[PDB]
């Protein structure tokens, strides 16, 4: 069994500047002459696709931006310039000797302007499922660092939140948060501080308001 | 040029199921298919191979007791049957495919979510989500096992619409939700329950 | 007097193959009358399902094969039959230019299998096949037609995306000396024309090998390893088995590195690499050689020792 | 609206081709049309084509040559109706498993580089047709200086192949510098050109060593001996090995060498031998194996004597 | 996949010749035309070869001044000048044809005999045999220059039991050749045969 | 200049027999553990055509009768069993380095059983005012052809070994420039000489 390790396991790249991932073995992947090394990568959800193969050739409908280099044991490849569309998991991959091996991955997050997240809530009509639930969403902000308080009667209390992937097109993450006794209380807030915001702020409503 | 997978399947600890893979087109040269398992959160493995037009066989050392790969060269169709599950046998299979004179995955599959649990198929309860640009949405709680997928109007407002990832509730159950900007109706689709429900966006 | 002409599907801009391919026949020029068409796979014929047919009026008529990818790439002939009161076109797959090719190798037992273990075999290969193809059949036949026992068949994935097929033919101890040659059939549909090789006992001269041991000097920083060679040279043909023994016993082919038989103006080199335990047991590594010329059990050996 | 598509000429039974390639592009609301070929873009002769119009249905035979067909050209059935352009296009169905070229670029020999202090490298090409002899292969430096005249000769081997070998003479200090230089190949019959780079060794470099043995009188060669030699534990695995007898180099053709391969470790190795004779030793007992290396101390040239006696 | 040669040629000494071979067809890889030299019932001695798509040549130490091969691609065609006739360059010449990847030959021509003399382009000599009583009638070739004539029994229609019987040189320093065949006792039909010299452009013909 | 030496350069084998002819090479045609060495045969009047090249292998269209074996420095070609179409002489040619050299060459003879000629004489034509014996389809070419027995006055003339008969044919010319004219033949299938005579008109 060959071992394959890349570094870092993760970075951020700005626009206009070059990334570079590297990936070493436990063996020498040539053979008379041949390097059999390649570069996957993955989108959320997605399959993964190939970039370079051989360690230095490109695959059909690639930019020129993705090159690669290295022989025997150390290997490299280039993103330059980097696009809004390239975030994904950068994987390297033997195929010499069997088993066939994979190297850990490297999370790639696109590095772009501060941006304050859309604060939008709201209330449980299914409320005759027998139990509510408060949903408050942040979309498109940026960084993925956020922060969300929940406000009963001005009071802070049983809540879980989900982070979407970092968009290709906004290169924006977004933000949910379930907050799941609810008629015994009056008045119901989404406490958001962010870094894109001068001020804390706040959505609120009333039960029942019309 | 394209592969097709089976779809999600849910299985008892200790039991048997069969995936699927079919590729498309016809290649007169032939091709190998191999098999790929990835925990969501996790690096790739390779499970082994097998040369359709001839049946041999080639296992990973540390899969030979729990895979074992088929395959019909009359359909383009690959198999895999996989033994005595446990809790860590739950991931996500590709099925990827070698070409003649190719030392690289060509196609990849589009990946069959398998979960492997005790409790049965439960269905999930969609709620909508009601409120210069405003915002409406579509709640799906409570649904188990993974995954529920969920669309807006079959391609009629594609633009800026946010699904998150599925958060496991501490009850046992999934729970999801997607939302959309606009200055509709969502499509919820859950194959393990056999239930499709349509949700309006509109204030109530 | 009919003309007869086939025209097929041209392939895509990028010289991909479509779906289907079309074999359009076109029968032109004929003094009108009953006039019949079949088309014929391989001699054979194709039923009418598959084609359709126009007739105007001289007079001249089509009919349009449609064969599928697998079909016209099968490499096999078709033949547009027109029967008027027998004329007919053929055509197959348009084959390579500059085509690989195959190729297959047939070697003869080694003389440790034939003299020593007195279990000698002969082994046919065959590399460079594709995927399909993959079932490339390797059947046995001698040249006095004498009986042949069950022979093996294997199959190795190859790194540059190939796949060999190996076939390992035992051969009764007698029966190889005396001078009998074995033939290795190699045959698959998608390969037009058979393969065959065979091999027999080398017709030559015999000289028995002459074996040279040597061991390296203590080199700056290779105190914990030493460095073993040995030499064995004019020795005719170069049917040859080299190998080493410590502690009275024989060392797997990993440990050493052994060089292919060049000629003489045949000599060889091995090179094998001891750890300092290996020398502490037993200060005493015998490079043995099998040969056929060699005495007196076919077999010469010289030992050499680190200090 | 029109529609196009063509149909070629099919094989001979045996798989082969005719003298000549025929190729029919079939032509909708009758107006304005005329119908146009293109060779891999570039616009042929109209006298090539045979037009014909029945109202409606319009066609146009173009006839290749084998040799213009066979060399992968691509080409355009370009139909204008009555407003805009309508294009097809069409090239020699690929092989299924073709062998393709096969290009090779060597290093300087130390040698050459160190002990004559006059590189040269090489660009070779194996395996081809004879019709692709006229395959001429263009040299190109990266840093954009011009590059000096090379030589070419071309061989026939011995399983009927050929083989065209272009050698480049080099600049010293160019070429440890660290400069590229890339061998571009054309040919009528590969669309698309081929090319490989080569350049200097980098990485960890290693210092080789020698050790030489005589073997002892053996009953049945009393006027000739043999004389081993064994070079292991040097990187990379650019050297030269060469036997040395009263102060003048044998030829190379006079001693039997392999080539290098990695150690169990650390290091390549080479085994060589060399066969001299009765009166050889006799002159003088001494015979020397020199080796040229990039890592060798002090002058890259390491040696050991050995007598017979 | 054929090679045709030229005819019989003759040569004063001192003089030059050359000699053509084409194919028929269009070969896409290319191939190497060799030629080889027959000696009047000796070995066969290797001449040279040449790449017509790129006009290299190898001669052999012995004909590297006799010999010179010239090819033109376009024609499929190659030719060989031989230069300082002598009586040793009195041999049949063939054109061999190696095909790429081949450690041989593949097709060859039909030969081109030189004959390299002083004396004077001569039209044969026919005269019947008379069938007097297996009935068996000939014809014979009388006072030729130079070799061969071409010989044939009804214009082809007759092949089988056909004798054509090598020349041999008359007292005079000219040639004879003689052919028969056998046919059933009542013979009913006619027999005629028709000869051909190449190099002095005569035909004739005769009755038996 | 590789030099090959076959022998014998003559033999004579019995029609179901096994021929042997052995090719040798001053040096090893063996190259890159291949071998070039080829098998030719030449028809009278006809350009050689390739019999087994690369020593073991035949080429397309030859019988299973031919099979070659050997390397380096010692050939051999053996055809069994022999069929009357056999009848030519034997040349091997190697390939391994220019220039490509042939050997000696070897004359197969196919043996069979004694047959005697058909002797006919045929008088000289009126138009050249050359008498003609001829002998047909006999074996084997051991042959001796005014009542004044003569020599120096008549030519010689013979055909090949017949690729269907394996028969030679003999033609004698008896030349007589401007009464009586007979031809004596006698061979070793024949009893007794026989002579056929012809008239002076
Ligand atoms: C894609 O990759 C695959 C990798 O699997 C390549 O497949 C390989 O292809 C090569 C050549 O195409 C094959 O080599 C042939 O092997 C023949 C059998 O040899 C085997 O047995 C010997 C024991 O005798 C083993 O020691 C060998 O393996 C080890 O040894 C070699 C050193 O030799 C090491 O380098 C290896 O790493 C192994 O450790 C083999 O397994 C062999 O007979 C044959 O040799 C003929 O040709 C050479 C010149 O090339 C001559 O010198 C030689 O004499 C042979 O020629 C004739 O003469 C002998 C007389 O003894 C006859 O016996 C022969 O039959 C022959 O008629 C050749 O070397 C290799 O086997 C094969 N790999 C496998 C696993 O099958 C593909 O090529 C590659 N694709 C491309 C496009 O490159
Ligand atoms: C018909 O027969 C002919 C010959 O009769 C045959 O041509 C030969 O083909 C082979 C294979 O294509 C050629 O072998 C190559 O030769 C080059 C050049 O080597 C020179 O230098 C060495 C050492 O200096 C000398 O010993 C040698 O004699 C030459 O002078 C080699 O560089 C090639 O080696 C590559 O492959 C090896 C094994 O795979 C590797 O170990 C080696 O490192 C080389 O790897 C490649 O990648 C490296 C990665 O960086 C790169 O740096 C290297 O430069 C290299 O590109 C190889 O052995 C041989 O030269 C041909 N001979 C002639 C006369 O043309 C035909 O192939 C044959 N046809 C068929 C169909 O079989």
């Amino acid at each position: 069994d060959i071992v394959l390790t890349q570094s870092p396991a993760s970075l951020a790249v700005s626009l206009g500047q070059r990334a570079t991932i590297s990936c070493k073995a436990s063996q020498s992947v040539d053979y008379d002459g041949d390097t059999y090394m390649n570069w996957y990568h993955q989108k959320p959800g997605q399959p993964p696709k190939l970039l370079i193969y051989a360690a230095s050739n490109l695959d059909s409908g690639i930019p020129a931006r993705f090159s690669g280099s290295g022989s025997g044991t150390d290997f490299t490849l280039n993103i330059h310039p980097v696009e809004e569309e390239d975030a994904a998991t950068y994987y390297c991959q033997q195929t010499n000797e069997d088993p066939w091996t994979f190297g850990g991955g490297t999370k790639l997050e696109i590095k772009r302007t501060v941006a304050a997240p859309s604060v939008f809530i709201f209330p449980p009509e299914q409320l005759k499922s027998g139990t509510a639930s408060v949903v408050c969403l942040l979309n498109n902000f940026y960084p993925r660092e956020a922060k969300v308080q929940w406000k009963v009667d001005n009071a802070l209390q049983n809540s879980q939140e989900s982070v979407t992937e970092q968009d290709s097109k906004d290169s924006t993450y977004s933000l949910s948060s379930t907050l799941t006794d609810y008629e015994k209380h009056k008045v119901y807030a989404c406490e958001v501080t962010h870094q894109g915001l001068s001020s804390p702020v706040t959505k609120s409503f009333n039960r029942g308001e019309c | 040029v394209q592969l097709q997978q089976s779809g999600a399947e849910l299985a008892k600890p200790g039991a048997s199921v069969m995936l699927s893979c079919k590729a498309s087109g016809y290649t007169f040269n032939g091709y190998w298919m191999h098999w790929v398992k990835q925990r969501p959160g996790q690096d790739l493995e390779w499970i082994g191979y097998i040369n359709p037009t001839t049946g041999h066989t080639e296992y990973n050392q540390k899969f030979k007791d729990k895979a074992t790969l088929t395959a019909d060269e009359s359909s383009n169709t690959a198999y895999i049957e996989l033994s005595s599950l446990t809790s860590d046998d739950s991931a996500v299979y590709y099925c990827a495919r070698q070409e003649y004179r190719h030392s690289w995955f060509a196609y990849w599959g589009q990946g069959t979510l398998v979960t492997v649990s005790a409790a049965s198929t439960k269905g999930p309860s969609v709620f909508p989500l009601a409120p210069g640009t405003a915002a409406l949405g579509c709640l799906v709680k409570d649904y188990f096992p993974e995954p529920v997928t969920v669309s807006w109007n079959s391609g009629a407002l594609t633009s800026g619409v946010h699904t998150f990832p599925a958060v496991l509730q501490s009850s046992g159950l999934y729970s999801l939700s997607s939302v959309v900007t606009v200055p509709y109706i969502c499509n919820v689709n859950h194959k393990p329950s056999n239930t499709k429900v349509d949700k309006k966006a509109e204030p109530k | 007097p009919p003309t007869v002409k086939i025209l097929q599907s041209s392939c895509d801009g990028g010289g991909h193959f479509p779906p289907t391919i079309q074999l359009l026949c076109l029968v032109s020029g004929y003094t009108p009358g009953t006039i019949q068409i079949t088309w014929l796979e391989d001699g054979q014929v194709m039923d009418v399902d598959l084609s359709t047919a126009s007739t105007t009026q001289l007079a001249s008529t089509q009919s349009e094969l449609t064969l599928s990818q697998k079909h016209w790439l099968s490499d096999r002939t078709y033949t547009c039959q027109v029967t008027y009161q027998t004329f007919e076109d053929s055509t197959k797959k348009c084959a390579d230019s500059n085509p690989r090719g195959v190729s297959a190798y047939l070697s003869r037992p080694s003389p440790f299998d034939l003299f020593i273990r007195k279990s000698p075999t002969i082994t046919c290969l065959v590399v460079d096949l594709a995927p399909s193809k993959g079932t490339v059949q390797l059947t046995w036949s001698r040249a006095s037609g004498k009986p042949v026992n069950h022979s093996t068949r294997k199959e190795e994935k190859q790194r540059n995306g190939t796949l060999t097929v190996t076939s390992t033919l035992p051969v009764g101890t007698r029966d190889w000396i005396e001078g009998e040659t074995y033939q290795c059939r190699v045959t698959h549909p998608h390969l037009p024309r058979a393969l065959m090789r065979s091999t027999t006992k080398t017709s030559g001269p015999r000289a028995a090998p002459e074996v040279y041991a040597f061991a390296t000097p203590e080199w700056p920083g290779s105190r914990d390893k030493r460095t073993l060679a040995c030499l064995i040279q004019n020795f005719m043909p170069e049917d040859i088995s080299v190998q080493w023994l410590h502690n009275e016993v024989q060392l797997p082919d990993a440990r050493h590195s052994t060089t292919q038989p060049r000629k003489t103006k045949f000599f060889v080199f091995s090179r094998l690499e001891v750890t300092r335990a290996e020398w502490e047991q037993k200060d005493e590594f015998i490079c043995r050689a099998v040969h056929e010329a060699a005495s007196p059990s076919q077999t010469v050996q010289r030992a050499v020792s680190v200090n």
